[PDB]
């Protein structure tokens, strides 16, 4: 039937002045550009074909051509950079915008993964999806009572699609625009199903990834609590955004790290500081080495919670990206702790694994932790304790390190190791 | 696990 | 507002 068209054919039924011959021409482009293997969307840009498909889309009276050329060009917007930019060129934005009050759902949820698509692009293309008016129509569609009375696959979209008008950061998106779609953000946010719940914390995580203002946008519409019980999931495609998002708000200010220690977000970090998934790992260590950052009151809070030990454990042994955090962590840590917090760092065997990491041809690593070992020697001096803290780095072979990293390329890692030996090490 | 852009196959 | 916080590398 329409299975295995040539381009030439393909033109030939659109070319025709048979509204029919269009329609199975149509279907037969949207079915070559459905196959997983090289769709020739080169082929049928060239054959100019956009302008017919966009034009197909405003043919009320024959909706089959709206949903197969809106499924044709959905896929070839899919595509590069400049595949989307034709399906642009063509006029497609405000004809799926118009779309997406179509009284046929499964045309609607293809002009919604078509914007998608578009705006997906990057920021350009999503703000001029947000300047041909997507949004008020796209957040139409999700006001309903209950979200559990729309299609499975037709809130996936939605959700994915909007998601994509919150992501990209040179420029953010607008402000009246991340307003706009917020309050809706937060219900899908509590929605049941583990599709929309992952791209609704990607989409929180795109917003919180940027100032301290974008941040309390998101804060202060209380999604913290929501997000750390999303943390602790079954479901990895959920952690990993939830705990992106997480991390993203603890980089702003101390009073909005505050509201993710009081919605107790530390309590999931023993496992998370475990997790067998590498990056999931990486992130929360990030994270620990970002509250760390905080007040000691914050620094309390992570020792109470127990995740001192977490943080010798993957010191001592995760991916080096992980260990870097690690080190960061301890550095931060003892730039704010107090004396009693900075022992207890000690007391919980922070040397050693530090020690071993002197080994790391990575450069800022070495300064990382020469600065957490100077910081802690400090603590040593205010307790007439420095040289106990000397022999403990002498036996486990730390001064080795130190007193070979005199020899160093970088001019400051040597400036620190011999400053290290010639204050604690005479 | 995030892709920008989502092609159909259907 | 705390310039000890880094972002993501």
């Amino acid at each position: 039937g329409t299975v295995n068209w040539s381009v030439e054919d393909i033109v030939k039924g659109i070319n025709s002045n048979n509204l029919e011959s269009q329609l199975q021409a149509t279907q037969a482009a949207r079915k070559l550009l459905s196959r997983e293997k090289q769709p020739p969307i080169d082929n049928i840009i060239r054959a100019g074909l956009i302008p017919k498909f966009v034009s197909f889309l405003g043919k009320t009276d024959c909706s089959p051509i709206q949903f197969e050329s809106a499924w044709a060009l959905t896929n070839i917007a899919s595509g590069t950079s400049e595949q989307t930019k034709a399906v642009v060129d063509g006029g497609a934005i405000p004809a799926f915008i118009s779309l997406l009050a179509s009284p046929h759902a499964h045309i609607s949820e293809q002009a919604v993964w078509a914007l998608g698509n578009i705006a997906g692009d990057g920021s350009a293309f999503r703000d001029l999806v947000i300047k041909h008016g997507a949004i008020d129509p796209l957040l139409a569609l999700l006001a309903v009572p209950d979200l559990s009375t729309l299609a499975c696959g037709y809130l996936r979209n939605l959700t994915w699609t909007l998601s994509n008008l919150c992501r990209n950061k040179n420029p953010a998106p607008p402000l009246d625009a991340v307003e706009q779609i917020l309050p809706t953000l937060v219900r899908l946010l509590h929605h049941n199903d583990p599709e929309v719940l992952a791209d609704s914390c990607w989409a929180i995580s795109y917003l919180t990834d940027g100032p301290n203002e974008r941040i309390e946008m998101v804060v202060k519409k209380g999604v913290v609590p929501q997000l750390v019980k999303l943390l602790g999931a079954t479901e990895l495609p959920i952690v990993t955004p939830a705990l992106r998002a997480i991390g993203n708000i603890v980089t702003g200010t101390d009073e909005q790290t505050q509201k993710v220690i009081d919605a107790g977000a530390l309590a999931v970090f023993p496992s998370l500081l475990t997790n067998p998934k590498t990056n999931i790992q990486k992130e929360a260590t990030w994270t620990m080495s970002n509250i760390t950052a905080g007040r000691q009151d914050q620094i309390q809070q992570v020792v109470n919670h127990g995740l001192v030990p977490f943080l010798v454990g993957v010191l001592s042994k995760a991916d080096f990206k992980t260990q870097k955090e690690a080190a960061w962590a301890i550095t931060n840590y003892t730039s704010g702790g107090t004396v009693e917090q900075i022992v207890y760092l000690v007391h919980c065997g922070i040397i050693e694994p530090l020690m071993n990491l002197l080994s790391a041809k990575d450069t800022k690593i070495i300064q990382v932790i020469l600065d957490a070992i100077s910081n802690i020697f400090q603590a040593a001096e205010k307790l007439g304790e420095t040289e106990k803290l000397s022999i403990m780095i002498e036996e486990c072979g730390g001064l080795d390190k130190i007193e070979a990293l005199q020899r160093h390329e970088n001019e400051s890692v040597y400036k620190a190791s011999l400053n290290l030996i010639e204050k604690y090490f005479s | 696990a995030n892709p920008r852009k989502r092609h159909r196959e259907d």
